[PDB]
C-alpha cells in the first residue's frame, strides 16, 4: 500500500493516514488519535470518535492490535505522546531499546517520533482477534447490562495463555459501554492479584484499582495513568509460592475492601496462572472468597489435565447470597501465535517496570538518567521513633547478626509502610537498627517502593531512593506517623545498581562497594 | 570483563569469611564459625542471585555441622532424626549446584564427566540419591564424614585455588 | 495370603498410632505426637524393611512439624534453615516412596499419571525437584502448607481408608 | 559319555570313579574323597594319592570346579561327608532347597547321597580356571617360598568380580605348599573384613581367624567349614560398612594390631569390600597404609576401572616397613562367572541361608534344621546390678527410644552378645528396667556370638533368647563375674525362623501371633525398596 502524505510540524509531527477501502493499520508506540470521520475497529469493537483523544500503547512485547477502518463514513491524527522521556528508556537499560520501535525497520527512524509504521516488512507478529476467541467474550457483554447486579469476573490461565489480552479487551469495551450508557456510575474496578506479571500495579505488589476518560489502551506496562489505585499491598516477590498464605491473606484483605466500600457494578481480577503446581490448592480459597460470577479458563492444549478438579471442588455452589450464580467455560487460545517471549522475556520486562518506576517525575514525564546522579532523599530512623520505627525482614531471616544488617539493606529494593492504626510499636533494637520482631503488624499501609542507597549509623539516617512521582505523598503525610521498612525479595535492576562509563565518569579514587571487577574464579557460578 | 554484583563489599570481607569458615579452633572465642553462617545468611537477603553456590553450600554444610554440635541437654542429643535430614539436604544441594546447573557447562554430558572436569570425587555423584531414592537415611557418622569431606574439598578447590577461568 | 512381618505387636497398636498422629479435637496438652514418633522410631529399630512407607512418612513429616515448634529461651543458634532443610527431605522422601517402590523397572508409567492413579494430587509430583534442584529453599510457610496438606492426604488415603487391594 | 560305577555301597552311598577316562570329573555337593592311585587336579593344583582324605564343598551358588585326572598313575573315592542335617535345609528355607542339587538333574536323584553327578545336561556351568588369571596367580606362587619373609596379600575387587574365588585359590595353593614343605609352621591367617559376602566369619561380622592346614577342605563352604579357627571377631552388624564407617575402620584397626600381638610371621590374606564405585576409594586408604600389603591386587579391569586409579596411587607408599620396603600392583580380568553372577542365588538370598544355618548348627558338623520355636531358648536375668546383662547398646540414632516401648522393639531381632573385659567402671542408664549404654563407646568389650531375642519378661527381668547350639557351652566357659552386653544392629532375622510354616509347628488356635498379621495389606502400605 502507498504511504499517505507526511505533515511535518508544527509540533508532535502529527501524521494523517488514508487507507483505500478497508486496510489493517499497523502502528507501534505510544500515540494519541482524534478520528474526525469514519469508524475505528480495534479488535472487533466500535470506536466512533468525535473530537475525543484516545491514547494508545503498543509495545512490541505483545501483539499490536491493528487499527481497522469501517463505515461510516471516511475516505489531528496519531499525534505524538505527551510522555517525554519514556523512549530514552532504551539508553539506561539496553535490553528494552526496541520495545517501542523495531530493530531495523523499512522506515527512517526519528527521535521526535514516538510512533512507527510497520508495513509487513519487519515480519513481527500483529495477529488480530480470532473469531473463535470472540464468541465466548461476546457472551459476557450480553450479560453485562441485563444482569441488574454487580458482576465479578475471574480469568484463569498460566503464562503464555493470553489472560492479560482478554482482560484488556474486557476493559476497553466495558469502558466504551459505560461511556455509552447514560447515566452509568458502575465504574469498574480492576483487582490485580498477580505479582508475576503486574498490570495496573507496582512491582511485586497487589493492587485493587479504580478504572476511569481519558481513553487508554491496551497494554501500557503499568505506565498508563488511566487508573487510580484504591489500595495496594506489597507481596515482595514475583511468585506467591514463596509466601502462599501471606499472599492469600493479602488477597483476602483486598477483596474485603470491595465489600467495605459496598461497591456494586463491574469488577475484574486476574489470578496468577498456576495451571500446574500448588495452583489447584491456591485457587480453591480465592474462588470461594471473591464469589466470581464468570469463571474463564484458557489451558486447552497446555494441557488442561492438571487444572481440572478446581471447578468441581472449589465452586461450592454460589458463595454470594445475592448473585446465586456461577459460570464454567473453556476456550482455546495460545497468544501470541509465535514465541511468547517475542524477544521480551517476562523477567526481562519485569526489570523495565521497576526501572521506569524509579525514573518517573510524574505520570506524563520521565527522566531516565541514573539515580546515582539524582539526590537520594534521606530519612532518620531513631529509637523514639520519629520517622522509621521498625524494619521488617522475611521470617527465615529473623535471626541475623546486628553487624551485617548495614550491609544487607544497602542497594536493595524495599517497601515503605505506615503504621496506620495506633498500637504498640513492638520493635527490637539491633545495632541501632530497629528490627521489627515477631512480624505480625497486620494493619499497615503500603505507600511505595524504595531503593536504599546508604545508612549512617552515627547520624541514624538512611539515604534512600523513592520514585519522584510519589513525592510529595510522603511529605503530604502527618509528622507523627510511624514508618516501617519491609525488605522482601525484590530484585534491583543491575544497570541501575552500578552505572557504566558514557553515563557516569565516577572518580578514580572512589571504590565502588558490592561490585567486583576481577574475573570470577572457577566454580563461582551462581545456581540457576 | 563485565562487572558482577556480589553481596560482599570487597575482598577483605570475603577473605575473613574463609578464615571464619575454617578457623582450626575447636571452641571458645577463636571459633567464629557460627558468625560465618550468620553472615552468609545476610548475603541471602540481598541475593540470592549474586551469591555463588560454592559459598551458599559452604554455608549450608557448615550450618548443619554446627547443628549437630549441641551438647547441653537440648537440640540433637535428644533426637537425631533432624541431623540426618539436614546433612542430606546440605550434601544434595552442594552436589546439585555444581554437577547439574546445565547452564555454565555443556548439557547432556553425563554427570561423572562433569565431576571429572571440575575435579569432584566420583562418589559425590552417588550422593544425589543417598537419602532421596533409598528407604532409610544414611548413617549419622557416614553423613558427618561426608560433610567434612565436602567442606575440605570446597576449601581445597575453591577457597584456595588461583584459577580464574570458569 | 502369606503372612507379612509388621513391627506392631497388634492391629490395636496401629489404631493407637492412628489416634496418636492425628489428635481428636484437642492438640494443646494431649498433642502426643512426639511419643508416636518415638514409637515409629522403635519400628525402624526392629526393621526398616518391615515398616510400611506410609507410616514412615507420617512419622517423618511429624518429626519435622514437631521440630519447628521451639519458642523458648535461651535463644538457639538455629537460623530457621534447619527446619527448611528438614521439610524438604520429609516431603521428598514421602512423595518418592509412593511413586518409586513396588516396583521401579525398565518400563515405568510416567510419574504424573502414577500420582493420578494412586490418588496423589499432581502438585506433589513437583516437589521432588522443587527443593533439590531449585537454587533457594522454599519459604517456611509454603513448606508448612505442604506438610499439613500431606499429613491430611495420608489420613484420608491410608490411615482412615480401608481399601485392601494394593 | 556313559555313566559308570554307580556303586550303592550300603550306608553313606560310597562310590568309585574311573580315573584314566578322558572325561573330566564333575561333581556337586558336600562330600569327601580319598584318591587311591593317580594324580588329581583341582583348580590347576596337584594332589598326590597318598591315601589322605579331602573334604569338598560344592554349592551351586558358586561355579563348581571340575576335578581333572593327571599322571601318574591311575586306571574310598567319593563318599558322603558327615553332615547329617545340612542337606535338609530346603525343608526349612524353600529358596536354598537347590543349593547342593540341581532342580531337574536329568539324573536319578537319591535322598541318601550328599553328592550328585552333573554332565553337560543341567543349566549350570563349570568355571575351570581362566587363563588370564593363571599367569599372575602362578607368579604369586613363586613369591611364597622365594620370599623367605612374611608375605601378606591384600586383594580388592567389587561384588561379582570374583575376589572370593581368587582368594580361595590362593588359600589352598598356600595350604598345599605348607603341607609338603618341612618344616612349614607359617599357617595362614585369613582376615575377613567383608560383612557383605563374608567367608570364614559370623553373619554381618568381621574376623581375623587362623586357617588350619588339615583336614583338607576345598573350596567354598559358606562359612560352614571346619578348616578355620576364629582368633578375633567383631560385630559390624550391617550388611555394608558404609552404615558405620569410622566404627568399621576402628573395628578394622583393632584386628590388624592383633596380628602384631601374636608376633605372627608368615603368609596372611585379606579381602576388603568391593566398593568399586562409591566411598571405597577413601576407606581402603585408611588401612592400605595400616595393613602393609606386600602384594596388592586389583580385579575390576573393564568394570570400568575409572574409579580405582587415583585413590590407590595416593594410598600406596614407597616403604611402610623396614623389612618389606616394597609394594606390588597387578590388574586382571573380572569376568566371573561367565553366566549371571546370581545363578538363582542372590547375595541377600545366601546371607539369609548363612544366618539360618548358624542358629541350627548343633555341633562341628551336625545340623538340626527343625524350626527354632521347637527348640528351647535359654534365659539370662538382666537387672539393676547386674549379673545377667549390664547394658544394652543401640546405634547412635534411636537414643530417644522411650522406656515403655523398648521391649517390643527387641523381640524377634538378631543381636550380638558381648563380654565386658576388665572394667574401670560401669556405664549404664536404666529405662523401664532396661539397662542401656547411654554414651556407647566401651571399646574393650569382645564379641562372642549372634543371638535372637524371643521374649522379655519385665517382671522377672529375664530375657529368653536363642543362641546357636554350636557356641554352647562357650558362653558357660566365661566367668560368672563377667558382664554381658546385648548389642542391637541392623541384622535381618530369617523370615522362616520368625514364623514357621503351619505344617512344621502346630499352635493352639487361640494363641495370638504377636508381630505378624494375616490381613491383606491396605492400599497403599508398601515397603519402600
Amino acid at each position: 500500500l502507498i504511504d499517505n502524505i507526511t505533515y511535518e510540524g508544527d509540533e508532535d509531527e502529527t501524521m494523517f493516514v488514508g487507507l483505500k477501502e478497508k486496510q489493517k493499520l499497523h502502528l507501534s508506540g505510544v500515540f494519541r488519535l482524534q478520528v474526525v470521520k469514519g469508524g475505528i475497529v480495534y479488535n472487533n469493537v466500535h470506536y466512533n470518535a468525535s473530537r475525543e483523544i484516545l491514547t494508545f500503547w503498543h509495545p512490541l512485547s505483545q501483539s499490536i492490535p491493528t487499527i481497522d477502518f469501517s463505515h461510516f463514513a471516511g475516505w489531528l491524527r496519531v499525534f505524538n505522546s505527551n510522555h517525554t522521556g519514556l523512549l530514552e528508556a532504551g539508553h539506561l537499560y539496553r535490553d528494552v531499546n526496541y520495545l517501542w520501535k523495531p530493530k531495523e525497520p523499512y522506515f527512517p527512524l526519528n527521535e521526535r517520533t514516538t510512533y512507527h509504521l510497520l508495513h509487513e516488512s519487519d515480519r513481527i507478529q500483529s495477529l488480530s482477534v480470532p473469531g473463535y476467541w470472540s464468541t465466548p467474550l461476546e457472551k459476557l457483554y450480553l450479560s453485562h447490562k441485563n444482569a441488574a447486579y454487580d458482576t465479578r469476573i475471574m480469568v484463569i490461565g498460566g503464562k503464555n495463555s493470553g489472560k492479560s489480552t482478554f482482560l484488556r479487551l474486557l476493559l476497553e469495551k466495558f469502558t466504551q459501554d459505560i461511556r455509552d450508557s447514560t447515566t452509568s456510575q458502575e465504574e469498574l474496578v480492576y483487582l490485580d492479584l498477580d505479582p508475576g506479571q503486574p498490570e495496573y500495579s507496582l512491582p511485586d505488589s497487589i493492587s485493587l484499582n479504580k478504572i476511569l476518560s481519558p481513553i487508554s489502551l491496551g497494554q501500557h506496562l503499568c505506565q498508563g495513568s488511566n487508573f487510580q489505585t484504591l489500595l495496594q499491598f506489597y507481596a515482595g516477590s514475583s511468585s506467591p509460592q514463596d509466601e502462599p498464605t501471606s499472599y492469600l491473606n493479602c488477597a483476602d484483605k483486598l477483596i474485603d475492601h470491595l465489600e467495605e466500600q459496598a461497591f456494586f457494578g463491574t469488577s475484574l481480577l486476574n489470578l496468577p496462572g498456576w495451571i500446574k503446581g500448588f495452583g489447584m490448592q491456591i485457587l480453591n480459597h480465592i474462588i470461594r472468597k471473591y464469589k466470581p460470577t464468570h469463571l474463564l479458563f484458557l489451558e486447552t492444549a497446555n494441557s488442561k489435565r492438571h487444572l481440572d478438579e478446581l471447578t468441581i471442588p472449589q465452586s461450592f455452589s454460589t458463595s454470594l447470597r445475592d448473585a446465586y450464580a456461577p459460570e464454567v467455560v473453556r476456550v482455546p487460545a495460545h497468544s501470541l501465535n509465535h514465541t511468547l517471549s517475542s524477544r521480551f522475556h517476562a523477567s526481562q520486562l519485569r526489570t523495565f517496570k521497576i526501572l521506569a518506576l524509579f525514573h518517573k517525575i510524574t505520570q506524563f514525564d520521565y527522566d531516565f538518567a541514573p539515580l546515582l546522579k539524582s539526590a537520594p532523599l534521606q530519612i532518620s530512623y531513631g529509637k523514639g521513633k520519629s520517622g522509621i520505627k521498625g524494619i521488617q525482614f522475611p521470617m527465615e531471616f529473623q535471626d541475623l547478626n546486628p553487624q551485617d544488617i548495614k550491609s544487607a539493606l544497602e542497594g536493595t529494593v524495599i517497601g515503605i509502610y505506615t503504621y496506620s492504626g495506633e498500637d504498640s510499636l513492638e520493635v527490637k533494637s539491633l545495632n541501632t537498627f530497629p528490627i521489627l520482631q515477631s512480624c505480625t503488624s497486620s494493619s499497615k499501609n503500603f505507600i511505595t517502593l524504595g531503593l536504599i542507597h546508604s545508612i549512617d549509623t552515627s547520624q541514624q539516617i538512611m539515604n534512600i531512593y523513592v520514585p519522584p512521582c510519589h513525592t510529595q505523598i510522603l511529605d503530604k503525610q502527618p509528622e507523627d506517623a510511624q514508618w516501617i521498612i519491609v525488605r522482601n525479595k525484590t530484585e534491583t535492576p543491575f544497570c541501575d545498581f552500578l552505572p557504566s562509563p558514557r553515563t557516569i565518569t565516577w572518580d578514580d579514587n572512589i571504590q565502588i562497594p558490592f561490585a567486583t571487577f576481577e574475573r570470577r574464579k572457577k566454580l563461582e557460578h551462581v545456581w540457576k | 570483563i563485565p562487572p558482577r554484583i556480589v553481596p560482599w563489599r570487597d575482598f577483605a570481607e570475603l577473605e575473613e569469611l574463609k578464615l571464619w569458615f575454617y578457623p582450626k579452633s575447636k571452641g571458645t572465642i577463636e571459633d567464629k564459625r557460627q558468625r560465618a553462617v550468620q553472615r552468609v545468611q545476610s548475603y541471602r537477603l540481598k541475593g540470592s542471585q549474586y551469591l555463588p553456590h560454592v559459598v551458599d553450600s559452604t554455608a549450608q554444610i557448615t550450618c548443619a555441622v554446627l547443628l549437630d554440635e549441641k551438647e547441653a541437654c537440648l537440640g540433637v542429643h535428644q533426637d537425631s532424626i533432624p541431623i540426618r535430614l539436614s546433612y542430606v539436604m546440605a550434601l544434595i544441594r552442594f552436589v546439585n549446584g555444581l554437577l547439574d546447573p546445565t547452564q555454565q557447562s555443556q548439557f547432556a554430558i553425563p554427570l561423572h564427566t562433569l565431576a571429572a572436569k571440575i575435579g569432584l570425587p566420583s562418589w559425590f555423584v552417588d550422593l544425589r540419591h543417598w537419602g532421596t531414592h533409598e528407604r532409610d537415611l544414611p548413617g549419622l557418622e557416614m553423613l558427618r564424614w561426608a560433610a567434612n569431606e565436602a567442606l575440605s574439598w570446597l576449601y581445597d578447590h575453591y577457597w584456595n585455588d588461583e584459577e580464574l577461568e570458569d
